[PDB]
């Protein structure tokens, strides 16, 4: 008894993603989908177990029994969609079978790019040297560090909301004397066009 | 009301120890479960409760028991932790079972990490680093950043604090944590947080910022024998001023 | 094959005579006994030998929990529907659901429920709707219809699994579900002529008498198709004599496609 | 509240020839409610060693039970079936008639 469901997406927001899911079972008895935000328990979003669609919101899930296959298709995509989504069909004997589920990532449309390597201020308890990449576009990548003494974590999307405005960033730190945020991010491709403020 | 009760949120245990996790729901359901979560695969049945008064092994009870105390309750025992019982324990209730439409609830999670040896557990250092000027001058907004650094089993919650308030607008903490050392298994964890504000309201020198970070570690029953602190459950935090 | 079914039944009482289960539920396949459980022994236990050769005893152990749950839905659904009649004492709440699978290859599927043995909510599978017997029904089929997923699901429960799981059985008891045992029939004289049939398997078995080769269903007492004991049934069908005018009478015999016929001289 | 009153045919699993040994079943059907007593009688008294199916469940809701029991018919011993429900103020007693 099998369950097979892409290990991530990612997808625009805005956008519209479908999220397949295929079964294998000894019966059928219908098919689930959660929603499980990261560290959140998953909640149920539908159940078919007749063929077609239905729909809920901006979200609808497909069913064919014949060909034992399933999507669920999430519309005009939001931040607040980033979660996994967990598929999970009932068998013969109501033994539910869980997908490993779906990562779905979703990259934000960003208005205004102004991509920027900033030092923070040193605090006066840490010996750590803080850089800050920030404003890019989504489609910029951030590659982790290849020196084991610097620390670069993913890029995160914050939302000012009484601004609506997001931004991506992420975070580079070391103790090390010879790091500088000037090549804090070498091993990543940062847009030709970012800014650099003097030392 | 409140759905599915579970606890607790977050346990540290060494090979060998005891522990219960507890499971109450007050929606008057009949049916009741317990999962856990491991990545890269589904969710595994160790243990359900068909009915009040009725209990049966899932696909991995080896190593668990449960009491279906009552219809509200359903608690989950690990009598002797070993290593492999790291992992998000969910317990779950249904109206009923073996009807085909009705889904499941689930509790919030119970992450446990066992340990052979305790020395491996370590609370975060927590550092804030204050805005660049040049950021303020280029995008008039202002972004601090908080540092959680060297903890050790990833149970910790960060949080910031804004004249003395958490908030949540303008912040994001990194989904998942950096293990400092990736080619170890015990890898002590790094998190970073940021928080973004305009440059006006990090310019008004009343303002105040802090970054707090829960850990979740030992307790007092837990025998320490390092020579460094027993890293018991504590807050570390660090703050910041606006400036002027 | 000839028609075959797969059923399963429930019974529930309100207020049990001493040592009398509170909760029983059997399955069939045909007219032969296949599972069995009650609130007394809270077991899902095999009642024909061709089942407990071929499901393991994880199929026992899983089912064995969901009846617990559902003896527990059983009661609790009575104890509503007792309280909305008003009624005391003794009550009696039934299920029956199931399929056929029919010689031409096409099914039927069905699921209904009775109070003090009387319907009291019939599913239609093709409008997925419930029909109330009365108004306490009309509450729960308001209830029901409400949940428009589990009417869904039961639909799919009886045309594919259902369907599924009579093929899966029909296999296991083949040796006993799909053999034939041809009737030994005779006539005696009780005046009414007697036309007596024995020792035969399937129990679907049609006789009647014609007179004069014409047949008259109003003249014609017939007996009850009847278990042996052995396995096999026996059946009889009588006719009284018009001792005023010679007239040919004559007993005719239908079982699994072979017709007989035997002239009383 | 309708209850319905057993039907009760007694009979031989084979056609009876007296020193041959079958066996005499007692068919009680269509009642209901469930609860039901049944015995087999050989010249008026209870026959002990008395075996019987399972309540067994009809389509219409009612009920049906075969009860049965090893014999030997012979020309004098006379044989019958007595059935107790909560539809008859006494008990119903169907005598074998072949
Ligand atoms: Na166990």
């Amino acid at each position: 008894q099998n369950i097979d469901q892409p290990t991530e997406m990612t997808a625009t927001e805005g956008a519209i993603v479908q999220i397949n899911c295929t079964y294998q079972t000894s019966g059928f008895n219908g098919l689930f989908w959660y929603q499980q935000h990261a560290g959140e328990a998953p909640t149920f979003l539908s159940y078919n177990v007749l063929d077609g669609l239905e729909e809920k919101g901006r979200f609808s899930s497909f069913l064919s029994r014949s060909k034992g296959y399933s999507y669920l298709l999430l519309k005009e995509l939001q931040m607040k969609d980033s979660a996994s989504y967990l598929c999970a069909v009932k068998d013969s004997n109501y033994q539910l079978i869980w997908g490993a589920g779906t990562k779905l990532i979703i990259k934000p449309d960003i208005q205004n790019p102004d991509p920027a390597v900033y030092q923070l201020r040193d605090s006066k308890s840490s010996d750590k040297s803080v850089c800050l990449f920030t404003d890019f576009d989504s489609q910029t990548n951030v590659s982790q560090s290849k020196d084991s003494d610097v620390y670069i974590t993913d890029k995160c999307v914050l939302d000012m909301r009484s601004m609506d405005f997001k931004s991506n960033s992420a975070v580079a730190w070391s103790n090390k004397s010879d790091f500088a945020c000037a090549n804090a991010f070498n091993n990543s491709i940062i847009p030709e066009d970012t800014f650099f403020p003097s030392p | 009301n409140a759905g599915v009760t579970q606890t607790p949120k977050f346990q540290v245990l060494k090979t060998g120890q005891s522990m219960t996790l507890q499971c109450a729901q007050d929606m008057n359901h009949n049916s009741m479960y317990w999962y856990r979560q491991d990545p890269g695969m589904g969710l595994r049945l160790i243990y359900y409760s068909a009915s009040e008064g009725t209990t049966d092994k899932g696909e991995v009870p080896n190593g668990y028991n449960v009491s279906r105390l009552n219809k509200r309750e359903f608690s989950l025992r690990l009598e002797s932790a070993a290593p492999s019982q790291t992992s998000v324990y969910f317990c779950a209730s249904s109206v009923w079972t073996g009807e085909g439409s009705g889904e499941l609830f689930f509790g919030e999670g119970s992450r446990l990490t066992v340990l052979e040896d305790l020395k491996n557990v370590f609370p975060p250092e927590v550092a804030v680093f204050e805005p660049s000027e040049a950021e303020i001058s280029h995008t008039q907004k202002a972004t601090l950043v908080c540092l959680a650094t060297g903890f050790y089993p990833d149970h910790v919650e960060l949080s910031w604090w804004v004249n003395g308030k958490e908030v949540h607008s303008g912040v994001c903490t990194d989904p998942q944590p950096l293990k400092e050392q990736p080619a170890l298994n015990d890898s002590r964890y790094a998190l970073s947080s940021r928080l973004r504000v305009s440059a006006t309201f990090w310019q008004n020198p009343r303002n105040h910022f802090r970054c707090q970070v829960q850990f979740y570690g030992l307790s007092e029953n837990d025998e320490w024998t390092q020579d460094r602190a027993k890293p018991v459950t504590q807050i570390v935090s660090a703050e910041a001023w606006g400036r002027a | 094959m000839r028609t075959h079914s797969l059923r399963y039944f429930r019974l529930g009482v309100s207020d049990p005579i001493h040592g009398v289960p509170e909760f029983i539920s059997v399955g069939y396949v045909d007219s032969h006994p296949i599972t069995t459980y009650d609130s007394v022994t809270r077991q899902k236990e095999p009642r024909a030998p061709w089942m407990a050769e071929n499901l393991a005893p994880d199929h026992w152990e899983r089912y064995t929990q969901l009846l617990r749950g559902w003896q527990q839905m059983f009661k609790v659904e009575l104890k509503r529907l007792q309280r909305h009649y008003n009624h005391s004492g003794s009550h009696t709440y039934q299920r029956m659901i199931g399929c056929e699978l029919l010689e031409d290859g096409s099914t039927t599927g069905f699921l209904q429920y009775a109070y003090d043995g009387q319907d009291f909510l019939i599913f239609n599978k093709d409008t997925l709707s419930w029909l109330a017997v009365d108004n306490v029904a009309h509450t729960i089929k308001q209830a029901w219809e409400a949940n428009q997923h589990e009417l869904l699901y039961q639909k799919n429960w009886l045309e594919e699994e259902c369907i599924a799981w009579l093929k899966r059985f029909l296999e296991y008891g083949k040796d006993t579900l799909q053999r034939t045992e041809p009737p030994l029939v005779r006539v005696n004289r009780k005046t009414a002529l007697f036309c007596k049939a024995h020792g035969f398997y399937p129990p679907e078995i049609y006789m009647t008498w014609m007179k004069n080769g014409e047949e008259i269903v109003q003249e014609i007492d017939y007996g009850d198709i009847l278990p042996s004991g052995d396995g096999t049934y026996q059946a009889w069908a009588s006719i009284e004599l018009d001792p005023q005018s010679s007239n040919l009478y004559s007993c005719h015999v239908e079982h699994s496609g072979v017709h007989m016929v035997l002239q009383v001289p | 509240m309708i209850q319905r009153t057993p039907k009760i045919q007694v009979y031989s699993r084979h056609p009876a020839e007296n020193g041959k040994s079958n066996f005499l079943n007692c068919y009680v059907s269509g009642f209901h409610p469930s609860d039901i007593e049944v015995d087999l009688l050989k010249n008026g008294e209870r026959i002990e060693k008395v075996e019987h199916s399972d309540l067994s469940f009809s389509k219409d809701w009612s009920f049906y039970l075969l009860y049965y029991t090893e014999f030997t018919p012979t020309e004098k011993d006379e044989y019958a079936c007595r059935v107790n429900h909560v539809t008859l103020s006494q008990p119903k007693i169907v005598k074998w008639d072949r």
